[PDB]
């Protein structure tokens, strides 16, 4: 998934 | 004149949300962690937290004129909490997948969260947290969701599909479609709150931030500087100037006139990823959250 931080 | 001063910095697991309360001195964080934190920066006290979930909390504000904080988290899910006793108002499935940004209405019981599920969604809290409306169109992520402050029946998306929506209440199809041109996504969206522009401005991992003309749908400038994922930019509510926050670990403040950068800060807490600015802009404060912590600034 993106952007998952 | 500039001068910024450190007013309160706490170190903290990452923190993903930030919101400073209106009249009382205040900034909630919510953070990567399940946490949520409401700091007096000024006394440097906590007045109030809550571990309202194990999964990260990415968005949070506070409803002032309710007593609530509002806050969304990794687990689909949108919880309310009063902040003077810490009770949960409400708590209840929102989205189908990670809630990344909530807005909340000046005047109306209204808020808005914007989800990984493609879509934004309207509540209303006078209607017992009823789903009013869904606005779909969007095609990847929604990263960030901002009313109009100048007229609050609209409102802006910013979305990974490389584009920002606008849309009125009560209408299912966005008044207009941005094409931003920043091909790696958008990850944040504001609105200048002054009458004299009608001003956007986007945040991209493509490292650019853009200031848009609403009205002529024309790119007025674009600013580079950044060496990694720029996690927002937002126009300073009173001080002519636009700060922005990265992935490489810096705010940046830049001239809103010139669009040059004025000052480069590595507050030293990691990355970047929130941004908050005081409504009323009280002694110029503006608040960040990072990996490490969060930092209160007063800009002069």
């Amino acid at each position: 998934k993106p952007h998952s931080d | 004149k500039l001068d910024i001063k450190k007013t309160f910095s706490n170190r903290s697991d990452r923190v993903k949300g930030i919101d400073f309360h209106p009249t009382e001195p205040w900034v909630l964080t919510t953070l990567y962690s399940g946490r949520v934190e409401i700091w007096n920066y000024e006394t440097q006290v906590e007045v109030r937290s809550i571990q309202v979930t194990e999964t990260p909390v990415r968005a949070g504000k506070f409803i002032a004129r309710k007593n609530w904080i509002i806050v969304g988290s990794d687990d689909f899910r949108i919880r309310v909490f009063n902040y003077n006793t810490g009770e949960k108002v409400v708590d209840f499935e929102a989205h189908p997948d990670y809630i990344r940004s909530i807005a909340v209405h000046p005047t109306k019981p209204y808020v808005l969260s914007g989800s990984d599920d493609l879509t934004v969604k309207l509540w209303n809290w006078e209607n017992n947290w009823a789903l009013e409306q869904t606005f779909e169109g969007h095609e990847h992520f929604v990263m960030c969701v901002a009313f109009n402050p100048k007229d609050p029946s609209t409102f802006a998306s910013g979305c990974l599909d490389r584009t920002v929506k606008v849309w009125s209440l009560g209408q299912s199809t966005p008044n207009f479609t941005l094409t931003t041109g920043q091909e790696r996504g958008v990850n944040y969206v504001d609105y200048y709150p002054l009458p004299d522009k009608p001003y956007m401005i986007t945040a991209s991992d493509d490292l650019t931030i853009k200031i848009w003309d609403y009205q002529t749908k024309s790119c007025v400038a674009t600013l580079e500087g950044h060496m990694s994922n720029v996690s927002f930019a937002v126009f300073h509510p009173t001080l002519p100037i636009i700060i922005s926050g990265s992935e490489d670990g810096t705010l940046k403040i830049w001239n809103s006139s010139t669009y040059k950068v004025e000052k480069t800060l590595n507050v030293g807490l990691e990355r970047s990823w929130c941004i908050a600015t005081h409504p009323t802009g009280r002694k110029n404060y503006i608040a960040s959250g990072f990996d490490n912590g969060f930092t209160v600034l007063s800009l002069g």
